[PDB]
């Protein structure tokens, strides 16, 4: 029960960082976080429903890669050819 | 099966492109979502499971309605880099799969499947589309980040990763919700529906007639298989509704003001799911899709890049055949028979009705009153003075393909009774 | 099993706190693969050892590299860029973060169950005839995901 | 299972390991010479700056790394498979072949493509 | 005076219509272009939906 609680509050933390953070690879290696809070409690009820729970996180761990590596490569993509790295400064669509 | 041609195809062609000059590959493509289309046709209504791929009455509705989106802004492209064609086609598989399944993980690996390429087909380098890009992208991330999180804690309350489990007190509550968030995000049901006016708006055209019709088909499929409380519902489809016709007064460009309605007709399809049938969805998505898919087509053909609403004025004056199909299209919206538009509102409204749920159901045809303003300030506005804008014929081709499809909207509201029997749940 | 647990789920939490919160970008990842080393512990612990090992293999090792050559790349000088009309919205997104740990607490409290099913250390014997039996679909799908990956990132970076 | 005994004793291992290090490490910290800086502040070649501004760094790099990562899933996924291996038969075989090609379709893209670019 | 009364009304009723353009504009500016905007009013609203959901 202990560690079960402790990913929901890995979870918190990781909101608690898209919110703030104000630099766009920031943001993006908080999400990494909450992926991670969330393979957590998926191992932690493997151990009461046995077995699957393995395999499922191991199956979201490659999804999580694949999300990385497709991101980030994006993010690389919009600002090499400026440098201000702040992730406002989008503001040009709103009508 | 349908599977069985796109899988292969995808592979094969990604060799390929490398041996043909860039419009053998828009050819293969086109083609290959033909045989797609066709394999699916000659299965019709027998089902084939073989475990996490599950092809069900649902799946071949949504797909079918899927593939055709995808036919269309495959068809109008022109620019080079093979990708531009290859990577339409991945994103079709991937809704493929999203639709035949019920296995969560299966279920998230391919929301990844159908949102990677299209984060990617968000650009043909325009400045804008690069905006649209990462903001899409990075609140993505996040709904994606929810349906894992809820997945995770769906396996506990239940004991499986298969939907239609059974269910209880809190937990299973509280998960049963949080699968909500992802779907819900990637169809746009308000409050959520935050990226979909600018997305629309900064994405070139021909890409946002792919995303505003079978992304959203998709989306809804693996929507329907969720269970999703009366309560949730009532939230969801009344802000839909609400910010949908109220905020679309308010802008005065093509992209965004379909972007809005997007958010409004998320909300009157998300009725039909109440009670929960494909035959009332089923419908609905068909006479949406057609009528949104004939209605983007038009805006490609004037300009790739964002038009303001005096652009649409004097399309009648330029070509006559155009400037009907493009009216007939915007009165299916609003709703309005004996256009098929009224019919798939009445059978979505005939179920929530059913199911027993008021309110809701008062609020979303009062505002579909309203949404009677912008509607005609598109759809009357082609009768008008023509202005200097571009407006670049297009083929021959197309010409013929809008044609058909404002036919077979007008068709099926006089003529309902034809498809009706045959989108059924065991068909 | 408090004495020690306790100090290692500490860790977990503490290393959290840091990710979020160190105004430059590297002394930040580097908090984060302290993170994900703890919780390869935390899952060695909990009778899934193969998970664990994965987990620095990828997570740790894989995933955050890409991390770091792309704050190299093109600078991360300050990890917290822009004081912006938005500066007011530090309290609001404490506030909400707060809300979001509640909601999730409630489902999860008072919680029962058995752990009591034995893995078996869930070693990489026991894994096979899952992981190649019925899940076998959901690989391939997984295959399929990464073949994409690989596509759409290269025409993503260099115009192909 | 197996003894949880011997990932306890991996655990020690890296507290003497990291402990002899650091050992090293403050001795030879302690002991020496000292000038305060004032002409330390530069580093090699020319007096300041090593060499010129560079601001940008070319896509190579973010392309190995990105290789890197979609392939090392790959091999996480096959480690299983390379332990029971007589218990999945030839149907095993069968879903081997499957997923390694999808991997490396990927592969051929980014090799005719190219690793400088 | 009844005439000039009819006009009126009528004036009255254009301002309700009016007023669904004011509102309307008032969800408009919402949408400002600010992502971190996005991401709270997004988190916010998630919240909602969870709050509701028992």
């Amino acid at each position: 029960m202990s560690y079960l609680l402790t990913s929901a509050l890995l979870f918190a933390l990781g909101v608690y960082g898209v919110l703030t953070r104000r630099t766009a690879i920031l943001v993006f290696l908080s999400i990494e976080l909450m992926l991670n809070a969330a393979n957590l409690s998926l191992v932690g009820f493997a151990r009461a429903y046995g077995l699957d729970g393995q395999v499922a996180a191991l199956m979201v761990i490659a999804v999580a890669a694949a999300e990385v590596a497709v991101g980030l490569g994006l993010i690389v993509a919009i600002f090499r050819h400026r440098e201000s790295t702040a992730v406002d400064d989008l503001s040009e669509l709103r009508g | 099966m349908t599977l069985a041609i796109l899988a292969v195809f995808s592979v094969a062609l990604t060799l390929l492109g490398f041996v043909l000059p860039p419009q053998g590959v828009k050819r293969a493509t086109l083609l290959g979502l033909a045989l797609a289309l066709a394999s699916l046709l000659l299965t019709w209504g027998k089902p084939f499971a073989f475990g996490p791929y599950a092809v069900d009455g649902v799946s071949q509705v949504f797909t079918l309605l899927a593939l055709l989106g995808a036919l269309w802004t495959v068809g109008l492209v022109r620019s080079g880099r093979f990708e531009f064609y290859l990577l339409v086609l991945y994103a079709a598989l991937g809704m493929h799969l999203l639709a035949s399944t019920r296995h969560l993980l299966l279920m998230l690996v391919a929301l990844e499947a159908l949102s990677l390429p299209l984060y990617a087909l968000a650009t043909w380098r325009r400045g804008q589309g690069l905006e649209a890009a990462l903001k899409y992208f990075l609140l993505g991330a996040l709904a994606a980040a929810f349906f894992l999180y809820g997945a995770a804690l769906f396996y506990g309350a239940t004991g499986s990763l298969v939907l239609g489990a059974p269910g209880e007190g809190p937990l299973y509550a509280l998960a049963l919700g949080l699968l909500l968030v992802g779907l819900g995000f990637k169809a746009a049901l308000a409050p959520f529906h935050f990226w979909t006016p600018d997305v629309y708006q900064g994405s070139p055209t021909p890409v946002v007639l792919f995303m505003a019709t079978s992304v959203k088909a998709a989306a809804f499929a693996a929507l329907l298989r969720v269970a999703a409380p009366p309560e949730a519902l009532a939230l969801l489809v009344a802000l839909s509704v609400v910010v949908g016709n109220l905020a679309a007064l308010a802008q005065k460009e093509a992209k965004r003001l379909l972007a809005y309605s997007s958010i409004a007709h998320a909300g009157y399809m998300a009725l039909a799911l109440y009670t929960g049938n494909a035959q009332a969805l089923g419908f609905y998505l068909l006479t949406y899709v057609l009528a949104t898919g004939l209605a983007f087509a038009v805006l490609s053909q004037i300009s790739p890049d964002r038009v303001p609403l005096e652009a649409l004025r004097g399309l009648y004056r330029k070509d006559p055949l155009l400037g009907l199909a493009f009216l007939v299209a915007m009165l299916s919206l609003l709703g309005l028979p004996p256009l098929a538009g009224f019919w798939g509102k009445y059978l979505a409204f005939a179920e929530a009705a059913r199911a027993g749920a008021w309110g809701v159901l008062v609020l979303a045809l009062v505002t579909s009153a309203v949404s009677a303003y912008y509607y005609l300030g598109l759809g009357l506005a082609v009768f008008a003075r023509p202005e200097e804008t571009p407006f670049r014929p297009g083929p021959p081709w197309a010409r013929a393909a809008v044609v058909a499809a404002g036919v077979l909207l007008l068709a099926l509201g006089l003529l309902p009774g034809l498809v009706l029997p045959a989108l059924a749940a065991g068909g | 099993m408090s004495l020690l647990e306790g100090l290692a789920l500490f860790l977990l939490l503490l290393s959290g706190v840091l990710v979020v919160t160190l105004r430059n970008a590297i002394h930040a990842a580097l908090a984060l693969i302290l993170n994900f080393l703890v919780l390869a512990g935390v899952y060695v612990a909990l009778d899934a050892r193969f998970l664990g090992f994965i987990q620095v293999i990828v997570y740790a090792g894989a995933i955050v590299v890409l991390f770091l050559f792309v704050i190299m790349l093109l600078f991360a000088a300050q990890g917290e860029i822009g004081f912006d009309p938005l500066v007011r919205s530090r309290p609001l997104a404490a506030l909400l973060a707060l809300g979001v740990a509640g909601i999730l607490a409630a489902g999860l409290w008072g919680l029962d169950l058995a752990f009591t099913q034995d893995l078996k250390g869930g070693l990489p014997q026991a894994l096979g005839p899952l992981l190649y039996g019925d899940w076998l679909f959901v690989l391939l799908a997984v295959g399929f995901l990464l073949m994409a990956a690989t596509v759409v990132a290269v025409a993503l970076v260099e115009p192909g | 299972m197996a003894p949880i005994q011997e990932y306890v004793g991996t655990l020690i291992y890296v507290g003497v390991a990291l402990f002899i290090g650091v050992a090293a490490l403050l001795v030879g910290a302690l002991l020496g010479p000292k000038k305060p800086g004032r002409a330390k502040l530069m580093p090699y070649e020319s007096g300041n700056d090593p060499a010129g501004e560079v601001k940008r760094f070319p896509v190579h790099f973010y392309v190995v790394a990105m290789l890197f990562i979609l392939f090392d899933v790959e091999v996480a996924f096959l480690w299983p498979y390379a332990v029971s291996a007589g218990g999945l038969g030839l149907y095993g075989f069968l879903g081997v072949l499957a997923f390694t090609l999808l991997l490396f379709v990927g592969f051929l893209y980014e090799w005719w493509k190219g690793v400088m670019r | 005076a009844l005439f000039y009364g009819d006009r009126g009304l009528l004036s009255g009723y254009f301002g309700l219509g009016g007023a669904a353009r004011s509102l309307g504009q008032g969800l408009a500016r919402l949408q400002t272009g600010y992502l971190r905007v996005y991401a709270l009013l997004f988190v916010l609203g998630a919240l909602l939906l969870l709050g509701v959901m028992r």
